């Protein structure tokens, strides 16, 4: 019964993001920090639902908050990596006004495809209704969310970081270790934190429900390492 | 409140207009790049500007003034060692030739900042131009991205205007060392040119002066192993050719700063070096501040 | 050209060199005279200050 | 012989030195050993300013003590307003390099220097709309270092060619020409009486010229490095000096002797400017280590320290109710 002991540990996630919260690229880190703040504050009470069902709208609130926060953080990381690639790939690049449009477009687009269907009756069969008196899903909405939130940006990140690594080797040879370590710390951390959750979600029988929540708890832990990494 | 309201409103409107104008202007300042030339006396720092600006940028009476000084130098040194023009014409024709051999004594003349701007498909480049050994104006040029150093290479024997001071090339080596270690210019890259290639080939080919004679420290008789000789270059000149560059690089490699050597002369060759200047856009890619 | 400098030097040296005569006191007296005038030495009242 | 003639000069110089030595009676500290200390004091930024794109090099307070003109490194003089923090003009410059500024006592013209040896002037209250260059002066070599106004039609310039000159704007020619320094001249300051002006060369020496006659009078050699700033005491009988090394000294025209050498041991940076106060009790001075320190005229104590890269210029309003400091951070601050 040491859940309370670990609860205060997760409470430290808010402090780092609060302390973290200027340049053209530095504005994006505000969006990632803001998403972490929402995830840290909202998930902590909902995480302690373990001894339950506080209210009918309570299930709606957690469902509408968690999906939005996760997809927002993933999209913001994708945008940051795209900007970092764009900065060094093409010298003599050819704006704060553009950045404000970019940040607003990513966050609003992500929330629209997540918050609206969740409250718009997107679920399943005979077992699901009895839960109303488990975040069950149906109509491949889980498949769409997985392919549009955690699967799609991975290919783009892999491509851009491969391009950056290819350019770095070319720069080194022209002169006539650190790049591999830094790229590994930047990429493999997020990959190892998030791949298990998307893998388990798509597996939907053969998966125990009790262990299922454990993996989704790992993905929420990714918020803590977000401020220290950057 | 009649005076206060109208005046305050007009002042606010003027402030808004001026702030908008300044915000519009501040974008171009970040876009354009700045360079800065340097060098030594008679090095050739400003003559390349004529060939450089001919690429993308867009006196007769003054030129004749330096022409007269040419005649006086040979005649004056003889003792130690259009009526006017018509007589000088015979003097030019009459010019033993041993006076030319005394190169130890003492195309445009050697003359305020002369700023030149040229634009390309890439961002337009803005350059500056410049005795005074104090060099107290060097502060407040930390904003320049690169400093195009130019050093003579055909004068390893002549002397500076102050006669019997030091070797002409040696007077440039120590000057580069002083630039290298400075508090203000601690984050600036440097490009090197080795001008006057043609004269060097003419001088070394016909025997006469030996680098080993004027420079005793000439132990390196074998060129560096990773050598890419010029097409048809004689082996003897290449060892001389690479000797100058290595001497400069030793000071550079003694201690954020990345030095680049080159070879320049043929306006198109400088134009090829112009594309070479475009080709060297490495420094913006090079900073890579996000560790990587 | 040296004689020009020497001639000027003699004229410059041909100037009365007053003693201190409590020169610091004269500097002190003026500073002690304008103690109230200076607003930085003693902060001005908030209403009095035109700025804030 | 010049050396034979130099023997008389050395004896006169020896006569000058001994007589100057004979004038010593007591130290300033002994006379000022019975004064009440000012105590610790600190000031807060009442107003902050922004709008430049590069480093600021110089500024001058208006005679109205409300408007200040500042010059950037991009060649954009802008006339501000202290009360409303609102700009009034933005004059582009023909030369991208600027090093000084000046404001007319009658509040009509603004004079701008530049690395290019052209002391151009401007007219601020002519016709309407755009402002236009009135005259351009080019009768000098080197780079200029300071420009002040004697009156509405006379400007004093000090170039880097060991020459200080007096101009007449209407005719555009040099009325006189002062020489004698053996090195570059870095700064000057006019006197409150508007009759004498002193200039600090780069050879650890200072002079005190005379405008009317056109000849030098005195010479002080108390320092051992480059001199960077000068400012008259309000009484007009003395002037501080800031050097390349941290030592700041206060001299005296009458006694010809350096009185107080403000000893700084912990301080290791360099001086950039000095400026006095209305009562002559405080001597402000900026440093090269990104902050500022405030000294005392007599007690020699750090009354206060202001922080907020390198500072490049200071000033004090004629009213004496405000202090402005520039920097290379493209931001100017106000203190009170
Ligand atoms: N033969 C030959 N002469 C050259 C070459 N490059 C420059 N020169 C000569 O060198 C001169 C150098 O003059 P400037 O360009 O004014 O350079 P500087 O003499 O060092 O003087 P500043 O530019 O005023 O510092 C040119 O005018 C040419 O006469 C070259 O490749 N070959
Ligand atoms: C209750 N946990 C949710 C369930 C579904 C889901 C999650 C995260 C990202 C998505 O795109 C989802 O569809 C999980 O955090
Ligand atoms: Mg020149």
């Amino acid at each position: 019964g040491m859940g309370i002991v670990m609860s205060l540990i997760v409470l430290a996630i808010v402090f780092g993001n609060v302390l973290v919260i200027q340049t053209v690229t530095n504005y994006f880190i505000t969006s990632l920090a803001c998403a972490d703040l929402v995830m840290g504050l909202a998930v902590v009470p909902f995480g302690a639902a373990h001894i339950w069902t506080f209210g009918n709208f309570w299930c709606e609130f957690w469902t509408s908050i968690d999906v939005l926060c996760v997809t927002a953080s993933i999209e913001t990381l994708c945008v940051i990596a795209v900007d970092r690639y764009f900065a060094i790939t093409s010298p003599f690049k050819y704006t704060k006004n553009k950045a404000r449009v970019i940040i607003l477009m990513v966050w609003i687009v992500s929330g629209l495809t997540s918050f609206l269907p969740i409250q718009m009756h997107w679920y399943r069969h005979q077992e699901a209704i009895n839960c109303y008196a488990d975040f069950f899903t149906n109509q491949a909405y889980a498949i769409a969310s997985s392919i549009v939130s955690f699967y799609v940006p991975l290919v783009i990140m892999v491509f851009v970081y491969s391009r950056v690594f290819q350019e770095a080797k070319r720069q080194l040879q022209k002169i006539d270790h650190k790049a591999l370590k830094t790229l590994g710390i930047i990429m493999g951390t997020f990959t190892l934190c998030w791949l298990p959750f998307f893998i388990v979600n798509i597996v939907h029988n053969l998966i125990r429900k009790e262990v299922y929540i454990l993996l989704n708890w790992i993905g929420y832990v990714n918020s803590g390492f977000n401020p220290l990494i950057y | 409140t009649e005076d206060q309201r109208n005046e305050e409103k007009a002042q606010r409107e003027a402030n808004k207009k001026i702030e908008k104008q300044l915000q519009k202007d501040k974008q171009v300042y970040r876009a354009t790049h700045r360079l800065l030339l340097l060098g030594a006396g008679e090095s050739g720092k400003s003559t390349i500007v004529k060939q450089m600006r001919i690429l993308h940028v867009n006196k007769v009476q003054d030129i004749k003034n330096n022409l007269k000084e040419a005649i006086e130098t040979i005649v004056a040194a003889m003792s130690n060692l259009p009526e006017f023009y018509e007589h000088a014409k015979a003097l030019w024709e009459d010019e033993v030739r041993a006076c030319y051999e005394r190169s130890n004594e003492y195309r445009c003349r050697v003359l305020g900042i002369f700023e030149t701007k040229f634009q390309v498909d890439k961002v337009n480049f803005h350059m500056f131009d410049v005795r005074d050994e104090r060099r107290k104006w060097i502060q407040c040029f930390n904003d320049v991205t690169a400093i195009i150093f130019v050093v003579a290479s055909s004068s390893y024997n002549m002397v500076i205007r102050e006669d019997n001071q030091t070797n002409r090339l040696q007077e440039a080596l120590n000057l580069f060392k002083s630039i290298w270690n400075n508090r203000w210019l601690r984050t600036i890259s440097v490009i090197l040119f080795l001008n006057k290639q043609d004269l060097l080939a003419e001088k070394v080919l016909a025997g006469k002066s030996k680098i080993e004679d004027y420079f005793p420290e000439f132990a390196r008789y074998t060129t560096p192993e990773d050598a890419t000789p010029e097409p048809g270059e004689d082996p003897r000149v290449t060892r001389a050719k690479y000797f100058i560059r290595d001497e400069f690089l030793r000071i550079s490699t003694a201690s954020r700063h990345y030095c680049y050597p080159h070879f320049t002369c043929d306006t198109e060759n400088i134009r090829r070096v112009f594309n070479d200047c475009r080709d060297i856009i490495q420094r913006m890619h090079l900073r890579q501040y996000e560790l990587l | 050209q040296a004689r020009k400098l020497v001639e000027q030097l003699k004229m410059e040296a041909n100037i009365d060199r007053i003693k201190v005569s409590k020169a610091a006191a004269d500097l002190m007296a003026y500073c002690e005279a304008h103690a109230k005038e200076d607003p930085l030495l003693t902060p001005v009242p908030a209403s009095e200050n035109p700025f804030r | 012989e010049l050396d034979q003639l130099r023997q008389e000069a050395e004896q006169l110089k020896n006569q000058i030195r001994d007589a100057r030595k004979a004038c010593a009676d007591a130290t300033l500290s002994q006379i000022t050993n019975n004064i009440d200390p000012v105590g610790r004091i600190q000031m807060r930024t009442r107003r902050t300013l922004r709008g430049h794109l590069a480093k600021i090099y110089a500024m001058h307070w208006g005679t109205d003590s409300r408007l200040l003109v500042s010059a950037s490194q991009d060649g954009k003089l802008i006339i501000w307003d202290s009360y409303t923090t609102n700009k009034v003009h933005a004059i582009p410059l023909r030369s991208s390099w600027v090093m000084t500024c000046a404001y007319a006592p009658s509040g009509n013209y603004v004079a701008c220097g530049g690395l290019d040896n052209i002391c151009s002037i401007y007219n601020l209250k002519t016709r309407e709309g755009n402002v236009r260059v009135s005259r351009e002066l080019a009768g000098h070599t080197g780079y200029l270092s300071c420009c002040r106004f004697l009156d509405d039609n006379q400007i004093v310039t000090s170039s880097g060619d060991t020459t200080c000159a007096l101009w007449d704007i209407e005719t555009g020619q040099q009325t006189t020409t002062f020489t004698g320094h053996t090195g570059d001249v870095m700064s000057l300051s006019l006197a409150p009486d508007t009759r004498l002006f002193v200039s600090g060369a780069c050879d650890a020496s200072a002079k005190l010229w005379d405008v009317r006659e056109g000849m030098c009078r005195q010479t002080f050699t108390g320092h051992e490095s480059d001199i960077n700033a000068i400012c008259f005491f309000p009484n007009g009988n003395a002037f501080a000096t800031g050097s390349d090394d941290a030592t700041c000294r206060l001299f005296d025209l009458r006694a010809d002797q350096e009185l107080m050498t403000y000893s700084h041991d912990n301080i290791i940076c360099g001086i950039t400017s000095v400026s006095f106060s209305k009562s002559g009790r405080l001597l402000l001075a900026g440093y090269d280590d990104f902050n500022c320190n405030v000294w005392d005229a007599l007690k020699a104590d750090r009354a206060g320290v202001l922080a907020g890269n390198r500072v490049s210029c200071l000033g004090v309003t004629d009213d004496g109710m405000a202090v402005a400091t520039g920097s290379w951070d493209s931001f100017l601050k106000i203190w009170n």
